[PDB]
């Protein structure tokens, strides 16, 4: 039987960071993320399109969270249109 | 470096409004939706989808104006005055906004979408129903919304 | 010239961050009480319970912050009313927080009432003069 | 290195600052947040400070190349409910801490700025978080009451075990009422007693 | 110097906007500013702008008039339909008692529904609290 | 002349973030509505103030402790008969009255009150003879 | 460090004390009640419950008179002469009141209740009722006791 | 069975400090505070509000005594109105 999700998802769910974790700086679009154990936490409201998540929860005014590796860019539909985010960390 | 301007400044958004505004291009901007409109007569012959040639300056600067804002949608649609019927009316406004929005596609706007329609006069702005294309409610009209 | 109209004064982000968290906490708060009202109808109102009166048709306009027993005992004294109490007061407080603007004293005393729901009560009774609180069971 | 001293000599002030400022803001605001935040209103039956559910929908986890999950809705009872004697304002979580640092050329000024707005910003991610502490916290409260009205939860079950006067000859308690919770509040998982809110 | 022209110039200074379409005119009053907080209670604070206004459509004495209010994201439906249709009823009693007849009015009260901006953003949410005015 | 209002939100943010805060107000209220059990007075089950002409007297008492002796002796300082009915627990039930100007019969609702559903209160002001009935 | 003063002083608040009973607004201070009584010719109109626009200035230093002191409850009420009826008075000086304590709510002020009644010419002070709203009886007063 | 409360509150619901104290210094209200053993005592007759304290008492005029743990601020009701109160220790 495969886990379920991460519950830090839930945290990252709200603007809250997971607990013992390092800010990251999301340029270029209205998203925020975290580096909690070798994986990034990102919270948005675009759709992360290119490099692969691991794991994804959705609030109820849909904002969505996303645990993947650390990728130093992101790929995001905001509006159909495709655009890039810059982290560093 | 992330960027300060997206290849746009204010003063270029103000002179744009008020040289279209002096050039009879009534721009209005209500909150965060933008309608520029154009008489049927500055960019089309009377009657007639197809647009003149000195008309195509006019729609270069229409495009540098859309160049600067950022949206989702354009809607241009068109409506003429009441001429032989309302099929030939919706079919000749219909094609009217799809050859404006066909030179405003393959000139730079950065639009995902643009909804292009024609009707057959039912929306007027004035009682007065003076002529052909001359009339202000034979016109073109390019809405849209600037996102964020 | 080209103005959009409303012009305001210049905010900050901290106003901005905390409208944002705002409007988010509210519209969870009013379907909360959507979920809350439509599986228990509300029965009935405080109003049989509070009734209203000459000289309780007095107005006042109240922010306040602290226990319920100062804030009942100014309003019963500025409407001459006995204020007496029925049950002895829990040891920790019983605090309620009104700001309202130009309300008049019955239903001042209604969402006191429903602020200090489930711990405290209050009744008027109002052939006599006494406004009463009861505080609870527990 | 002299330019990233200056930054650092920026950095402080600036973040010390923009705390100094927000503060007035937040002091500014002070009876919209504690209408915002009412703790006071959302305490239960025996001051019960209740939990704070969590909510995720549409969760993925990709285990393996072989292997994913899904789940439609998910609960996570954080911070579980507890006594409490006081309820909690917003300045246990909004406020900040402003003690004003006392500790001090052209690339110095051009750095200072530049570690000035780092400070600024800094503080109001700072902020970000505190803000973010406390919407988790008060719609993990308001979503517990939703829960209790669509019967997910269990409610807290006290027990008030009285005493009568209690001790011996040097020391009397008269009333003497020692208040228990038995049950601690969760999520049921017999899932055919849950309730529909249909609202029209 | 008393005309159409320079009134509207200084209702934009005293930021009321004003846009000309056609037949239609419509006003558009920002409520942040020409009514006090979340209250059908006038800003009379900022008298000189409604009397520029009731200046603007003196101009207009045949026209009937439809007046629209309108609100932001924030609160129940019930909330933006009673607030803004409260507003909108006491810019209509304003332009009644300051001398338009009763059947060229038409107070309306849309809770938030047109929506001339986003509500996601302040300066939207700032610029959906308005009160349209149309007349021909 | 006159003013606008001191702190008046009259800046964008503070609009959005205090007509927030008179939503989330109204919605606590009514949520206090909907789970703000009442009774009717009419069903209200405690006691009513008598009013005899000895139980109109203003008396004073400050005494936490079991009910039985108290109100034996506000019946011998109101001059009434004091009546039990029913067994008393081996814990008691006990009051705190602190009070140092009320009126004995407010005092006689006060301790109906705070026995509740443990004990309760009679008073025959014809015969003039209070009865604590326990249950 | 702890504040001296709370932004208020001592010298100002006899100031005021001095400018109001100059204008005519009766000052009485018994300990630690304070009294002001406006005369309801110096704010309303005759027999209305509608301010004069010069009167906002009168409310604009009583209300820097009301910041200087930290307090609980002002009450304000107000009485009138008889009118018509003695229930047009009283929701007449209800009414009186309530927009003298909206005024002042709105102001700075830092009272946490204020009460606001009025009363249909019940407590006269003054037998000489040969005024409208001229007559001294016709007032609103503003009544607080100073807190420590 | 849980603990009755301190009886260091009847000590301290008088002006009276706990033996083997050291005192705190309140600013900003009518309250005084002792810090016995990393544990405060603070008499007051104002009602403290935003830290929580752990046992209280109250005697017969309506003076708090409150023990709850080291905060460097207490935040009161007055009459209503919410303010701070410093301690120092």
């Amino acid at each position: 039987i495969p886990p379920s999700a991460n519950d830090l998802l839930l945290h990252v769910l709200e603007g809250v960071p997971p607990p013992g974790s390092r800010r990251l700086v999301v340029s270029g679009g209205d998203a925020r993320a975290w580096l909690s154990n070798e994986k990034m936490y990102v919270r948005t409201n675009l759709t992360i399109l290119s490099p692969g998540w691991l794991a994804s929860m959705t609030s109820a005014d849909g904002t969505h969270a996303y645990e993947m590796q650390k990728s130093p860019v992101l790929l995001v539909s905001w509006h159909g249109k495709v655009m890039q985010l810059k982290v560093e960390g | 470096l992330p960027c300060r301007v997206d290849g746009a400044c204010d003063a270029t958004i103000i002179k744009m409004m008020t040289d279209l505004n002096k050039k009879g291009i009534k721009v209005a901007s209500v909150g965060q939706n933008y309608l520029i409109s154009i008489p049927a007569s500055a960019l089309f012959a009377d009657q007639s989808p197809r647009l003149n040639w000195a008309s195509y300056s006019l729609l270069n600067e229409i495009a540098a104006f859309l160049k600067q804002f950022r949206k989702i949608a354009i809607t241009v649609t068109s409506y003429s005055s009441k001429y032989v019927s309302v099929k030939r009316e919706r079919a000749l406004t219909l094609a009217r906004s799809r050859v404006v929005s066909e030179y405003l596609w393959s000139q730079g706007v950065d639009s995902r979408i643009i909804f292009t329609q024609g009707l057959g006069s039912d929306k007027p702005i004035t009682s007065y129903t003076l002529g052909g294309d001359r009339s202000p409610n034979a016109r073109v009209e390019i809405t849209f919304r600037r996102a964020v | 010239k080209f103005k959009k109209p409303p012009i305001n004064n210049p905010s900050d982000d901290a106003t901005i961050k905390l409208a944002e968290a705002a409007v988010s906490v509210s519209d969870s708060m009013l379907e909360m009480a959507k979920v809350e009202k439509v599986i228990t109808p509300p029965s009935k109102d405080n109003t049989l319970t509070i009734p209203n009166a000459y000289n309780l048709q007095a107005r006042a306009s109240v922010d306040w912050s602290g226990p319920i027993e100062e804030l009942t005992a100014r309003i019963a004294k500025a409407a001459h009313f006995r204020f007496r109490v029925l049950g002895k007061s829990p040891s920790v407080p019983v605090l309620i927080s009104i700001s309202t603007k130009d309300e008049s004293l019955a239903e001042i005393l209604r969402d006191i009432d429903y602020q200090a729901g489930k711990k405290a009560s209050i009744h008027v009774y109002p052939n006599s003069q006494v406004v009463e609180l009861r505080y609870a069971k527990i | 290195a002299l330019k990233e001293t200056a930054l650092s000599v920026g950095a402080q002030a600036g973040l010390a600052w923009r705390a100094k400022i927000i503060d007035e803001q937040l002091n500014k605001q002070a009876r919209n947040l504690d209408a915002i935040y009412d703790f006071n209103s959302l305490v239960l039956e025996h001051n019960i400070l209740p939990p704070v559910l969590l909510e995720g929908r549409n969760t993925l986890n990709l285990a393996d190349a072989q292997s994913i999950r899904i789940s439609d809705r998910t609960y996570k009872v954080a911070k579980q409910a507890h006594f409490i004697t006081t309820p909690p304002t917003w300045r246990q979580y909004l406020w900040m801490d402003y003690v004003k640092p006392e500790a001090p050329k052209e690339i110095w000024c051009i750095y200072t700025e530049r570690g000035w707005k780092n400070g600024i910003d800094q503080a109001n991610t700072i902020l970000e978080e505190n803000i973010a502490r406390i919407k988790e916290d008060f719609g993990g409260m308001i979503l517990y009451r939703k829960l209790l009205a669509m019967n997910m939860v269990s409610p807290p079950y006290v027990s008030h075990t009285d005493l009568g006067v209690t001790g011996d000859g040097s020391e009397i308690h008269i009333d003497d009422r020692v208040l228990r919770i038995t049950a601690l509040p969760e999520l049921n998982v017999n899932s055919a007693e849950w309730r529909a809110a249909v609202a029209k | 110097r008393d005309s159409k022209r320079k009134i509207i110039r200084d209702l934009q200074k005293q930021d009321i906007q004003y846009v000309e379409y056609g037949d239609t005119r419509t006003l558009i009053i920002p409520t942040d500013k020409y009514f006090m907080f979340s209250s059908p209670r006038l800003n009379e604070i900022c008298y000189p702008g409604l009397n520029n206004v009731i200046r603007l459509l003196n101009f207009y004495p045949q026209s009937t008039i439809y007046v629209a209010g309108f609100t932001d994201n924030v609160g129940s439906r019930s909330h933006k339909r009673k607030l803004s249709q409260a507003q909108a009823e006491t810019m209509m009693t304003f332009l009644w008692a300051n001398g338009i007849a009763a059947k060229r009015l038409k107070a309306e009260g849309y809770g938030d529904k047109n929506a001339i901006s986003d509500n996601a953003i302040i300066h939207g949410s700032a610029q959906n609290r308005r009160i349209e005015i149309q007349w021909f």
